[PDB]
């Protein structure tokens, strides 16, 4: 690959196990990614800092707590991919859809090959990585709904220019041993020492108290 | 240099599955039963019969990767001459799969060269038509993915109809069912057996131990010459597969005692040839395997066992306290008030053998509490978790519960991790490691 | 329940912002309040009122302050919290979760408004 | 209608035609079509199967298959498809309820339908059935 | 304008009318004659099913290659009979009673799936339109409604009335155009029409409306139809039905009994009277037959293999359905075993024996559970032998599992003496690695449990407290005994 590890201080084989199933050839690179962890274990951290040492692949940022039941979550990765690839190629036609089309998870599936079927003006395939920040946090939240998102990238179709790569981000551990046959690329974030805490408050914090008037 | 990242990607790709298809393996414990799919559909998109089979077999066992290896070898000649509708069991209801085979016959139609449109009644009657009713017609193939939730034990209205229009129609079918129940047959409404052509072929599953080296040993080697490296590559992997005492085989003989699945096989190796950088370095990693334990290691780094490792001392004692209070109670649960009348009486006896460990108050042991419910180390009494479907986890939304409305330190918790349990993981030099027994 | 809370908000802050205006349909989450510097032009600076805060569970209410602690970074909005409690500061501090006390302890103020206090 | 199928004496053999068709025969023809024996012992498994569990899974009445027969091997499908006679001929009811137990899903029962009176008497014949009751 | 509180965005409504046939004329006396009208029975614009059938043809092309085994294939599908002769004449005796006496009759068959009652009836009407061709009778217009072919179980007075009447309504509207139509209208405008109830136990839906119209529409003397009603178990109306509408019903009640082995025998003679111990002119090249290089095969669809693969199924349920799927998978085992002995591909003579069927009628004899609970994984079966033996132990069936971990662990570690569970009990815990702690579950517990779940040999129920979920076996105690007991290390263990 030709990605760019980012140097996390004290996540050190997170950024190495993630700049394994991150790339941009959509081939070598899993269809589903979780990121389990729990609260400040620094999952969002890393992953920025991740995405913005790589400038040449495309996320797409959804935080599924301000989203309560299944139905907003649908509307809104159709309305944000639309939106992301509006202002990423912009020299294509792209008739609007609605994101309020969006209904079940059929529409979802159909608005989004309507949406794929017209960026096949393209040179080479690329992916789209879709991130699902806090998918245990989820409000309205069931045991059969991530099954749904699973088997997504099922229906997408085979031969197309854009292809939906999802990361998950879970924090529950009782959640994700539901899905453990499905064999999903899990990397774990173990919660953090306080050795490490005493230095990511430091390098965290002294900036922001010398600055402090 | 560029001739390492040419090996690296070819290895990546033959580890995905995503290779073209001339070069991509299939195992020799699947070999018989992808016979059995290649004789089956090969008789409908050529020989113009219809049938119907189901695929019984657990979670990644192959099902969806040998159809579509077929859909993908019955398309290299044979492209105009067959439509595919593939429709899950989870995204699609049943009144949502009429909707589905509706869309996928108009968009599949289209290519080739509305009936999309209307209400469920009309769409409905609008593919009963087209289906149900020298030349060559084009037959469709139904990939039903999870079955058993459109078996369900009300009506089974979408497998009569679908299973109906194989006896008695004029255009060609051959519907999958790709399922995971073994006792998938005793789920059909009896009038939906009877339709039923009763060909339910099941999964292979790996018998021997020499199957998964086997396994290991095509998907590793590479059979395109694209890389200078690879005259050593192949040689260097069989050095470590022939001989039964190096670290490869020995983490495929834990694999074949454990979950005895290729792909957490595939999920561990992937890492490794991804995060190597030199071919020297791909080798003496994959002669180590230096990766396989460190990846085996963090899969098990917060369970139950890895974050307790993680518990601060007031935690800890805490945590020991409560698993006391539910060790002498008769059904297991307790509450903060019972938990923390033992936490100053077993402070008060390390205090009394003696520098010390400061009694927090009250006050303070309710941010403690909360964050041992955060991590899961009490539940509530009979507080059951998510719930199967999503109606259930919404007429329970609506529902306020008991135990919720009652103040917060009278909440009859309940252990997850019982003091026997806790008693051999705590390391004994600790100074509540005698408080673990009882 | 806290959907409930979210889509009366949602709906009484798209209610409220387009009608003192003087097209299309979203929907009722936060996404509004993520993009409501570039549907209307303005910034946004809602003010909640709970009216019985004795009578919420206040696990529902923590969990809508969790809930919206999540809009602090779209840098045009400006959440205030207006509690209406009929019992004393100790009653709602000791029932609410401690992380909540502490988002809660940033910015607050107290005042008594009763008949009785100051004759 | 039935006089015009045969190109009081005719008039009568339909409701001593409908109502042995609906009656059939609660000890005579029992055993007649059961003919085989593992085809009419199975019948008193499923009546040790009530007065002990009123749950009679399929699997209760294929433990008590395996608790009475132990003194070519049988599998489980033979059982459940020679129980298929016994739904064929009006007797026996095996659908999905609700399994109340200690978990609620669904799952296979049995029940029966006539009084254990003339069926008493049908095994008056076959000696084997005797021990079983 | 206005900001509403939710949307319906994907709606599709049909363009069906709202007022029924009861204010067309809004004058009883003046009823224009319905039969000879040109919208009413299907006498215009009868193109409006063959729209669609220019979409599923290709090319004409590429010379498909038949088989010697793929004739039998072709002729084993859905299609006098010495099958149903006791039944047709009743039955079309009792639906030409009606039709010549311009009656409202009601018939009644029942059956258990597979009996041939939907055939023979259609059959009954097919006879019945051949003689209202000879012209011994009116003639009628024929409406097959099928209980499970619809998505809503009201949509059967849309279906009714838009065949009789060319328009389509509501179903409000349609049923009160129905009952208007089958009350007041006299019956010198109203030519007689047949409704096939097919699967009629789909259709009981929270009134019992439908299935009081029209069981009620033919107690009325202005009414010509007559309803074939066929059904799934004898006793419907006793069971799922009024008593007022069981005297509906009446007491017709015609059963349709199961088939028998020499019955089945004759329908599979008649299905293979053409093919049998016929002649084939191959071709060695690729094996492309035709009935009358080059060699003449006889075929032997042998008469024994034909009574062992009838005397079962005729035992079993009765079906002539199932009897042609397994003469079917016969044909279909002699193919692929010709296929791959001879090389030929797609694009002596020839037996079916005994030992030949013996595989298709095996087929669906085979608990795959036993197989499968053999290969499963050694610590999948660990588990499995945990739950077996705390049921000695408890007698519940419903273990819970925190009880199930402790006993894995009592079971490790009271076993340290045998050299397999000393190699595998350091993997069991630790990954055989250090840097790894002594983890509480075993490895592979998660994955075990849901392996068995999905599969349905095991049974959790839902709960948070994975300490105290119960856990059942599904299957069974008898066969989880049985497959135990091949394992050379948990026979001892
Ligand atoms: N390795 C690190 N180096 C520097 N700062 C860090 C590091 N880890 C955490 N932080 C800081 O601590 C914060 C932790 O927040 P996150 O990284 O978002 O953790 P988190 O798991 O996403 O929390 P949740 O899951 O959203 S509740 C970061 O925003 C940083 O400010
Ligand atoms: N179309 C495909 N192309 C490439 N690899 C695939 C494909 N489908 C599956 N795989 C891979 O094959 C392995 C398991 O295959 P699956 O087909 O997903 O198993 P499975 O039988 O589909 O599981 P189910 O559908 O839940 S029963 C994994 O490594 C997948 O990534
Ligand atoms: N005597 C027979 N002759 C020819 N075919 C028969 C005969 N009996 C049954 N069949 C088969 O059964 C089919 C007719 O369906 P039936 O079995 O009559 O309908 P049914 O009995 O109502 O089954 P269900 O439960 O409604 S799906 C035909 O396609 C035949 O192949
Ligand atoms: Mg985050
Ligand atoms: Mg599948
Ligand atoms: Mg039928």
């Amino acid at each position: 690959m030709n990605v760019t590890t980012p140097e996390v201080a004290f996540r050190e084989y997170q950024t190495n196990c993630l700049a394994s199933y991150i790339s941009a050839d959509p081939d070598i690179t899993p269809s589903n990614l979780i990121l389990q962890g729990y609260s400040g274990t620094g999952k969002t951290y890393t992953l920025k800092k991740y995405f913005n040492a790589n400038p040449n692949l495309h996320a797409v940022w959804l935080e599924p707590v301000e989203l309560v039941s299944w139905k907003p979550l649908l509307q809104a990765i159709a309305r944000t991919v639309q939106y992301k690839l509006k202002t990423l190629y912009p020299n294509i036609p792209t008739t609007d859809y609605d994101p309020l089309q969006v209904e079940e998870p059929f529409l979802l599936v159909k608005t989004l090959h309507n949406i794929f079927v017209q960026y096949e003006s393209l040179q080479e395939k690329t992916c789209l990585f879709l991130i699902l920040d806090g998918f245990d946090s989820l409000q309205d939240l069931d045991a059969a709904l991530f099954n749904k998102y699973i088997k997504l990238n099922e229906l997408l179709p085979k031969d197309s220019k854009i292809n939906i790569k999802f990361i998950y981000t879970m924090l529950e551990t009782s959640f994700l041993q539901r899905y453990s046959t499905h064999c999903i690329p899990t990397v774990m974030f173990p919660r953090y020492n306080v050795d490490e805490v005493s230095t990511i408050l430091v390098m965290s914090r002294c900036g922001e108290l010398m600055e402090d008037s | 240099d560029p001739g390492f990242g040419s090996l690296q990607r070819r290895l990546l790709q033959q580890l995905y599955g995503t290779l073209p298809t001339d070069e991509k393996i299939i195992f020799t414990y699947l070999q018989d039963c992808q016979q059995e799919i290649d004789r089956i559909i090969k008789q409908s998109i050529i020989q113009k019969e219809s049938h119907s089979v189901i695929l019984v077999g657990p979670r990644q066992s192959y099902k969806t990767y040998l159809l579509d290896y077929e859909l993908s070898l019955l398309q290299q000649s044979y492209k105009e001459q067959f439509i595919t509708i593939r429709l899950n069991g989870f995204i699609h209801s049943e009144q949502t799969a009429i909707n589905g085979i509706a869309t996928q016959l108009e968009q599949q139609l289209q290519k080739i060269h509305t009936i999309s449109s209307g209400s469920l009644t009309e769409v409905f009657e609008k593919i009963l038509l087209l289906l149900d009713s020298s030349i060559t017609k084009i037959t469709v193939v139904f990939i039903f993915d999870e079955i058993d939730t459109f078996a369900g034990p009300v009506r089974q209205t979408l497998l009569y109809n679908l299973f109906d229009m194989v006896e008695h129609s004029r255009v060609p079918v051959c519907i999958f069912g790709c399922t995971t129940k073994l006792n998938i047959l005793e789920y059909l409404e009896k009038r939906v057996k009877s339709r039923f052509s009763q060909r339910v072929i099941y999964m292979p599953q790996i018998q021997n131990l020499d199957d998964m080296v086997d396994a290991v040993r095509n998907l590793l080697t590479v059979r395109s010459e694209i890389s200078p490296w690879v005259s050593q590559w192949n040689e260097t992997l069989e050095k470590e597969l022939s001989d039964p005492r190096s670290n490869l085989n020995r983490h495929i003989r834990m694999n074949f005692e454990t979950f005895r699945s290729l792909p957490t096989l595939k999920n561990s190796i992937i890492p490794l040839v991804a995060t190597s950088k030199n071919f020297g370095s791909l080798c003496t990693a994959i002669k180590s395997c230096s990766f396989l334990d460190i990846y085996n290691k963090n899969q098990l780094s917060n369970n139950l066992t890895g974050r307790l490792q993680s518990l601060s001392d007031l935690e800890l004692a805490i945590l020991i306290s409560a698993a006391r209070v539910a060790l002498r109670a008769k059904d297991g649960s307790f509450n903060f008030n019972l938990a923390y009348a033992e936490y100053e009486k077993m402070i008060k006896a390390i205090n009394s053998r003696i520098n010390t460990i400061k009694l927090w108050l009250k006050k303070d042991v309710k941010n403690v509490w909360e964050n041992l419910v955060q991590l899961d180390f009490f539940t509530e009494k009979s507080a059951v978790g998510l719930r199967d479907n999503a109606t259930a986890a919404f007429y329970a939304s609506n529902y306020q519960f008991q135990g919720t409305m009652i103040p917060f330190d009278l909440r009859s918790y309940q252990m997850q991790i019982i003091l026997q349990e806790l008693r051999r993981i705590i390391p004994k030099s600790n100074m509540y490691y005698s408080w673990t027994q009882l | 329940n806290v959907r409930m809370m979210l889509r009366r908000s949602m709906y009484k802050l798209y209610s409220a912002a387009d009608a003192e205006e003087h097209n299309n349909d979203v929907s009722y989450d936060l996404s509004l309040v993520e993009n409501f510097k570039r549907l209307f032009g303005k910034d946004l600076a809602m003010v909640f009122n709970f009216k019985d805060v004795d009578s919420i569970n206040f696990n529902t209410l923590d969990n809508f302050i969790i809930l919206l602690k999540s809009a602090f970074k779209y840098d045009h909005v400006k959440i205030s919290l207006i509690f209406n409690i009929n019992t004393n500061l100790s009653n709602i501090e000791k029932n609410l979760r401690q992380s909540t006390i502490r988002l809660l302890k940033r910015n607050y103020h107290k005042l008594d408004v009763s008949s009785n206090k100051g004759f | 209608e039935i006089y015009e199928l045969e190109k009081g004496k005719i008039g009568l053999n339909y409701i001593a035609k409908v109502f042995s068709k609906f009656v059939n025969n609660n000890s005579t023809r029992t055993r007649i079509a059961k003919l085989n024996i593992q085809q009419k012992l199975i019948l008193c498994t499923i009546i040790q199967s009530l007065k002990l569990n009123s749950d009679a899974t399929i699997d209760e009445s294929f433990d008590h298959y395996i608790k009475a027969i132990t003194k070519a091997p049988l599998q489980r499908n033979e059982f459940l498809e020679i129980c298929t006679i016994l739904e064929t001929c009006g007797l026996v009811s095996i659908k999905k309820t609700k399994c109340k137990g200690k978990t609620k899903r669904f799952v296979d029962k049995i029940d029966v339908d006539l009084d254990m009176r003339e069926f008493y008497d049908e095994m008056t014949k076959i000696s084997i059935l005797k021990p079983f009751l | 304008p206005v900001i509403r509180k939710f949307t319906k965005k994907n709606v599709a409504r049909a363009k069906k009318k709202y007022t029924p046939f009861s204010k067309r004329f809004k004058s009883i006396a003046a009823i224009p004659d319905l039969t000879s009208l040109p919208e009413f029975y299907g006498n215009s614009s009868e193109l409006m099913a063959s729209r669609f059938e220019n979409k599923l043809k290709t090319t004409q092309k590429h010379q498909i290659v038949e088989t010697i085994f793929s004739k039998v294939k072709k002729q084993l599908n859905s299609s006098y009979l010495p099958a149903r002769e006791n039944e047709f004449a009743s039955i079309y005796l009792s639906a030409y009673s009606a039709i010549e006496s311009d009656s409202a009759t009601t018939i009644y068959v029942a059956g258990t799936p597979g009996v041939g009652k939907t055939l023979t009836v259609r059959e009954v009407v097919k006879e019945l339109l051949s003689s209202s061709a000879q012209r011994e009778i009116p003639d009628f217009l024929y409406v097959e409604i099928n209980g499970l072919k619809m998505v809503k179980p009201t949509d059967c007075y849309e279906t009714l009335w838009n065949k009789v009447s060319g328009e389509r309504l509501t179903w409000a509207a349609s049923m009160e155009s129905l009952e208007f139509y089958f009350k007041r209208v006299p019956k010198n405008k109203k030519k007689t029409i047949v409704v096939l109830l097919d699967e009629l136990d789909a259709m009981v839906t929270k009134s019992q409306d439908i299935m009081y119209n029209f069981f009620n529409w033919t107690t009325y003397e202005n009414a010509k139809l007559i309803v074939i009603a066929v059904a799934n178990t004898m006793d419907l109306p006793e069971r799922q039905l009024g008593n007022k509408i069981t005297s509906r019903i009446g007491f017709t009640r015609i059963m349709f009994t199961g088939y028998t082995h020499e019955e089945l025998k004759n329908i599979i003679d008649l299905r293979l009277k053409g093919l049998n111990d016929s002649f084939f002119y191959v071709d060695t090249k690729t094996g492309n037959a035709i009935l009358i290089d080059v060699r003449k095969v006889r075929l032997r669809m042998s008469a024994d293999a034909i009574e062992i693969a009838s005397r079962k199924v005729a035992s079993v349920s009765g079906d002539a359905r199932r009897a042609l799927k397994v003469c079917k998978r016969a044909a279909e085992i002699a193919e692929k075993h010709y296929m791959a002995k001879h090389g030929y591909g797609y694009d002596g003579v020839q037996t079916v024996h005994i030992t030949h069927v013996m595989k298709a009628l095996n087929e669906t004899l085979n608990s795959h559970v036993i197989t499968f609970m053999t290969r499963l994984s050694f610590t999948a079966k660990l588990f499995i032998y945990a739950l077996l033996n705390l049921m000695k132990k408890n007698g519940s069936q419903e273990q819970e599992l925190g009880d199930i971990v402790d006993e894995i662990k009592l079971l490790i570690e009271v076993n340290g003496s045998n050299k397999f569970v000393m190699e595998i009990a350091k993997t069991l815990f630790q990954q055989g690695s250090d840097n790894i702690s002594e983890q509480l579950r075993i490895i592979s517990w998660d994955f075990v449990l849901n392996q068995l779940l999905d599969a349905g040999i095991l049974f959790k129920q839902t709960m948070k407290n994975d300490r105290i979920c119960c856990v059942k076996l599904n299957i069974s105690v008898e066969e989880a005994k049985r497959a135990m007991n091949e394992d050379e290390t948990l026979r001892n263990l």
